[PDB]
RNA sequence: UGCAUACUUUUCCUCCGCCGAAAGGCGUAGGUAAUCUUUAUCAAUAUAUAUCGUGAUGGGGAUAGAUUAUUGCAAUUAUUAAUCUUGAACGAGGAAUGCCUAGUAAGCAUGAUUCAUCAGAUUGUGCUGACUACGUCCCUGCCCUUUGUACACA
RNA sequence: AGCGGCGAGUACACUGUACUUGCUGCUUCUUAGAGGAACAUUGUGUGUCUAACACAAGGAAGUUUAAGGCAACAACAGGUCUGUGAUGUCCUUA
């Protein structure tokens, strides 16, 4: 429920069989490789809830 | 259903909600008070 | 009088006069308005606050409007088939007239009448 | 003395004749008091507000509008005003002031000086619109 | 009345009728209509008060009925009453 | 002086999200007096970020076929809503709107498994949700659209699950949680 | 003989006497298929 | 008195008619012309009024009528075209042709541009339907002329 | 003088020639004014039959009307007009004081 | 209601510098006060144009119409009956078939024009085309506009 | 009512002036067209102010009944149009499936084509101006390399 | 086609504005011919630092600027002889 700010460093690869999702690297200030559903660029800040649990790279 | 009547912080909707009335009647009431969307205090 | 009776079978409840009037089978909207004008009664008032005298007057007006100022071309049922006058027919009377017309058509064995009897269109429409 | 530029949104060319005068500002034969709808009125007045009402007491303005609908017309008028005032300044008033005005306009938004290049794309057969085709049932 | 109508002029009749018919009358009536009328008249003349006269087979369905043609039968066959008047001919061709 | 609706100045407004600030620009050049901009907000990927929030709201309102391409009406409605906000439940309407926006985005969504949501997308969703809810409230009620919309906005600001958008968001969040 | 002056069967294609599908704009009076073939010679160029 | 638009269309129509008339008349001629023994023709026109592709096509048709081995004729035509300085050619002959069913036969020599306004410009095309034994043989000849320069080339000196 | 024609470049050339002729002497010639090109558009449906996704084709016969004025005597204007010319450009001279 | 802080002065001289609807209303009121124009016979039960399928519902609509016509006349040089009709056109819903534009019932307009000419406000010009304003009438209109402006200012 | 003879505007766009509730009519005027219809405005959504007030309701205009016209040699199986009245289904649509990424979707009209008359069609044109991507191969369809084939009418 | 130029007025402002009749330098708008302008130009990334892409500035415009038109080779036993006096055979011909 408590949202934690993660500034996006680099946008890795556009995942999902249908293409809606992106893989993203985000610094709080630790490297957490996460998924995003919608337009995201470098420098934009995510709304992470369940912080310490990552995604699979491409 | 809600058959509102005619014979017996200001906006028409509010009036309708409160005394159970047609909004023409609400409008009339507003006019009286004063004496196409509305706002009154 | 929340609930009223101007003619053979109406309701005419809480609605604003003209629309209440339109409940009758001279349900013209425009016609109703004209009638109101003829009467000289405020159309912003509701059906329940009307006097009985007023109602009577309205009824009278509705019956044979031709002799009143209200014009000729206007009138519901133009020449009345029965070779004579032009008059607004009103209420169940209208229905009766329609029925009579239908019967006449049937008797004639005109195509339209036949169609009506069948329960098909009349208009010229398709419905394929 | 007197300077003639245009605006342009869709089709809707508002030609702004900006002259020396007392500061009235008009459309064909009518004051900008009217325009038409009360909501959009601000889109015409905005450049004036940006530049200041005292700066236009030296400048009369007439605007001839032709073509387009309502909103487009308004936009065109705005554009004309923007081009117009600035053009006047460039010629008959100083350069620094003109530059300042331009900067102000830029800070507010585009569309005042530079034009909206969009225009109605040709309808294509097999449909009603540009892209919108009809319908297949198989 | 019917008899009265029959008695009075063509103009009057036209005025009485509904507008399409009136318009048609104004326009004219063509060469065939006259012939048809004549035929009808002949039939009437030939008639017996007990049973109706011989029919008159007709190709065309356009004719408006006028007090001339009351009492006889025409065209399959259709008898023409005074109740019909300005309601066209027809009554010919369709099934079910 | 720079202003909106010649009434609510948005020099007084505040934000306190960072991410949302980055996403929605109510700025120096995204100043506006009446929502109707003929901006080129969809010729680029992130040019919708420059778009003022009021404009976005208006666009959202504009939806539903028989009411589609009636920008002016939408604008009027939003103005009315703002006025209502100002009057009853007394606060700077812009601030309220901002608060609602902040509230509105589902932070995590489901997919074919749970994933996070970009700020812009969240904002868009919020905008949509608020308008849709308002529309629903309006439809075959009586109330009026502007009033309903205002109410919805207030609810969003509060962060209270009496309105529809908030409820939807909550549901989405729950789903996400369930997923992961 | 019956009125052949105003109707589809009144006039025809100049080219092949067909009563169907006549381009009747500008008094061309060519049935459209024929026009499509002779659009070059008449001076009708497709641009857009 | 007749309007400008109306006039133009009429003129076009007249031109077309003239062309058709010429085609009808001159089966024995290398026809292209359209600019105004011949006396009769003149009279006819008065009554009415008050290297090249078409020629080649006509020739082909004539040959067909006469009764040759077809392929040979086509080859000859191609050769002639080449001699006359054509950068490219193409002939098609589709129809019945020996067998009953089908049978379209291409005959290209030099390169033949098909797409663009260059095609419209720099090719002369012609279409004749030679009536024969049990139907029609369908000529289409297409000649690419000497260019006034093609858009594809970039000639550095 | 009104020059009606179908072919643009040719028309332009003709106009140029007439201008040149004028510039010799004695002619207060107003410049060539090209008029609104009233384009005859025919939208025919391709395909004789009703088969194939009904493609239309917008033909355009775009007539160029051109206009030019002078203060002169008839013979001189006739002479000027004689640039030889051909069947393509349709000429009309108006010799009115008004 | 209308008034606001603007960045210019308004030369309140002619009717083109006045807000329309309000002006029209004022003119109607003036007319009523005068009793200068009648309300013929058929006025009280006619429909203003094919598309309306319903009576006006304004009581003194005729006066309003007249006022509008005056304004129109002022705006344009020479204006007919047809033009007037076109101006007061609306969408006619043909029930199921889609809407068409609907030309107004011209008779009433014509009558109004006639009345105006009788009173000495409009003028059938033998040069040019159909009925423009007469100079006196124009002047009167201008005066009225000025008055309205003054009232608004007050 | 018919023919013959003489003579001249009208056959299409309609200004305008009168009659007509309306449709339309009659009289005349310009236009063989950047001139006139008409275009510094031919439209509707727009917007502003009133009447309604959630009630199959004044939403909705089907179906019907009876006239007044216009077109046409001819209008019934109603050409279309107008006037009065008739007040049906429908409370946002199941299985399925179509179209679409910026002046686009959608809404709103309108010119032209057919046309003696008649758009709910098509085809152009504009006016009001969204949402959402800015990608992916998950489906669907094409294309490619590999692979397998007893198919080649594949 | 306009814009002014200017006479002539009709209304009202200050010490010009709105509107019509009569007469005749400018080309911004109105028309339409010939030219110009964007080439990923300059800036910075990603890329075998290849072909090229992404971002930023400039700019009227940065998805060949947007939209079409044109349409190879080979077919389909696709449609059309009810478009044709393009056209075969068979039928029909008082
Ligand atoms: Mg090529
Ligand atoms: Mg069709
Ligand atoms: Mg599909
Ligand atoms: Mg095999
Ligand atoms: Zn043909």
């Amino acid at each position: 429920e408590k949202s934690k700010l993660a500034k996006v460093e680099k946008v890795l690869g556009r995942t999902g069989s249908r293409g809606g999702v992106i893989q993203v690297r985000a610094q709080f200030g630790r490297f957490l490789i996460r998924n995003v559903k919608g337009p995201v660029r470098e420098g934009d800040i995510l709304a992470l809830l369940e912080t310490e649990r990552e995604a699979r790279r491409l | 259903k809600l058959n509102h009547a005619v014979f017996i912080v200001i906006t028409p909707s509010a009036i309708a909600e409160k005394y159970k009335v047609n909004l023409s009647v609400a409008r009339a009431v507003i006019n009286h008070l004063a004496d196409s969307q509305k706002l009154y205090t | 009088q929340h609930i009223l009776r101007i003619l053979n079978t109406n309701v005419d409840g809480k609605e604003k006069v003209i629309i209440a009037l339109t409940a009758i089978k001279g349900i013209g909207k425009r016609m109703a308005t004209v009638i109101c004008k003829q009467a000289n009664v405020d159309p912003t008032k509701r059906a329940g606050e009307l006097t009985t005298e007023e109602i009577d007057n309205i009824v009278h007006i509705m019956s044979t409007p031709t002799q009143f100022k209200i014009p000729d071309w206007f009138l519901n049922r133009r020449k009345d088939l029965k070779e004579g006058k032009n008059i607004h027919v009103i209420a169940n009377q209208l229905d009766s007239y329609l029925r009579e017309d239908l019967e006449r058509m049937k008797k004639i064995r005109l195509h339209r009448g036949l169609r009506h009897h069948w329960g098909l269109r009349v208009r010229g429409q398709h419905t394929k | 003395k007197r300077v003639q530029t245009f605006g342009k949104k869709k089709t809707a060319v508002a030609v702004a004749t900006v002259t020396n005068g007392k500061g009235l500002i008009k459309l064909n034969g009518k004051n900008l008091d009217l325009v038409e709808p009360y909501i959009l009125k601000t889109k015409v007045y905005e450049p004036l507000w940006l530049i200041g009402s005292g700066k236009l007491k030296n400048l009369d303005i007439r605007i001839r509008v032709k073509g387009g609908g309502q909103t487009s017309q308004i936009y065109a008028i705005r554009q004309a005003i923007g081009k117009g005032i600035i053009s006047y300044y460039q010629k008959y008033v100083d350069e620094s002031t003109k530059k300042e005005l331009k900067d102000v306009l830029l800070r507010y938004d585009r569309s005042l000086l530079v034009g909206d290049t969009r225009r109605c794309e040709p309808k294509k057969f097999g449909g009603k619109g540009a892209r919108a085709r009809y319908q297949k049932s198989y | 009345d019917l008899d009265k109508l029959l008695d009075l002029s063509q103009d009057e009749l036209i005025k009485l009728f509904k507008a399409r018919q009136r318009r048609k009358f104004q326009r004219g009536i063509s060469k065939k209509a006259k012939s048809l009328l004549k035929k009808i008249r002949k039939s009437k003349k030939n008639c017996e008060p007990g049973e109706k006269p011989n029919p008159v087979p007709t190709h065309l369905r356009n004719m408006t009925i006028i007090p001339e043609m009351v009492g006889s039968i025409v065209a399959t066959n259709v008898e023409i009453k005074p109740e019909m008047i300005g309601y066209y001919l027809g009554e010919f061709s369709i099934t079910y | 002086d720079i202003k909106l609706f010649k009434k609510w100045s948005y020099e007084e407004i505040n934000i306190a999200d960072l991410s949302l600030v980055d996403c929605i620009a109510v700025s120096q050049k995204a100043c506006v007096y009446t929502p109707h901009t003929a901006g080129r907000y969809q010729k680029k990927r992130f040019r919708k970020a420059l778009c003022p929030i009021v404009e976005r709201l208006v666009n959202s309102m504009m939806m539903h076929g028989r009411n589609n391409g009636k920008k002016l009406k939408a604008i009027r409605i939003v103005a009315y809503a703002f006025e209502i906000i100002h009057l009853m439940t007394g606060e700077n309407p812009l601030q309220v709107f901002v608060n609602a926006v902040q509230k509105g985005g589902p932070r995590e969504d489901s997919t074919r498994q749970a994933v996070d949501v970009s700020p812009l997308r969240r904002v868009n969703q919020a905008i949509y949700l608020i308008c849709t809810g308002a529309r629903n409230a309006a439809f075959r009620n009586i109330k009026s659209i502007s009033e309903c919309l205002a109410e919805e906005i207030i609810n969003c600001a509060n962060e209270s699950s009496s309105s529809y958008a908030i409820k939807k968001k909550d549901e989405i969040e729950r789903v996400a949680k369930a997923n992961r | 003989v019956h009125p052949k002056k105003y109707g589809q069967g009144s006039r025809q294609c100049r080219v092949c006497s067909n009563k169907h599908a006549i381009i009747r704009k500008y008094n061309i009076n060519i049935c459209r298929q024929c026009f499509r073939e002779r659009a070059d010679i008449i001076g009708f160029k497709k641009y857009r | 008195p007749i309007s400008k638009k109306r006039k133009f269309i009429n003129d076009g129509v007249f031109q077309a008619e003239l062309n058709e008339f010429l085609a009808r008349i001159l089966a024995e001629d290398g026809y292209s012309g359209v600019e105004v023994r011949i006396r009769e023709l003149t009279s006819l026109v008065q009554k009415r009024f008050f290297l090249c592709a078409m020629a080649q096509a006509e020739s082909l048709r004539y040959k067909l009528l006469k009764g040759l081995a077809v392929r040979r004729a086509c080859y000859g035509v191609l050769r002639h075209i080449m001699e006359s300085g054509a950068k490219g050619c193409e002939v098609i002959v589709s129809g019945k042709l020996r067998a009953q069913r089908a049978k379209s036969m291409k005959f290209r020599d030099g390169y033949l541009i098909s797409t663009g306004e260059p095609s419209k410009r720099f090719v002369n095309t012609a279409t004749r339907s030679a009536q024969l034994k049990q139907g029609v043989l369908g000529i289409k000849v297409k000649i690419m002329l000497p260019t006034s320069i093609l858009p594809d080339n970039i000639s550095v000196l | 003088i009104a020059l009606t024609s179908k072919n643009l470049r040719a028309i332009e050339k003709v106009c140029s020639d007439i201008m040149k002729g004028a510039k010799e002497k004695n002619l207060n010639v107003s410049g060539p004014v090209r008029l609104p090109v009233k384009t005859l558009r025919i939208t025919t449906r391709k395909s004789p039959c009703g088969e194939g996704t009904n493609t239309w084709d917008r033909f355009e016969l775009r007539i160029y009307k051109r206009l030019i004025d002078l203060y002169s005597q008839c013979e001189v204007v006739t002479q000027m007009t004689s640039i030889n010319i051909d069947p393509v450009v349709e000429v009309e001279v108006i010799i009115t004081d008004s | 209601r209308l008034l606001e802080p603007v960045p210019f002065v308004k030369t309140n001289n002619c009717i083109k510098d006045v807000d329309a609807d309000l002006f029209i209303r004022s003119y109607a009121t003036h007319l009523k006060l005068h009793n200068k124009i009648t309300y013929p016979k058929w006025c009280t039960f006619v429909k203003t144009g094919k598309g309306r399928k319903l009576a006006p519902l304004n009581e003194d609509w005729y006066f309003i119409r007249a006022s509008s016509i005056l304004r129109r006349l002022y705006l344009h040089p020479d204006i007919g009956v047809g033009f007037l009709r076109r101006q007061f056109s609306s969408k006619q819903r043909r029930g199921v078939a889609p809407n068409h534009t609907s030309l107004a019932s011209g008779k009433i307009l014509r009558s109004i024009l006639q009345q105006l000419e009788n009173l000495g406000y409009v003028e059938q010009n033998p040069k040019k085309k159909g009925r423009r304003l007469t100079t006196k009438g124009e002047n009167a209109i201008n005066n009225f506009a000025r008055y309205i402006n003054k009232k608004v200012y007050n």
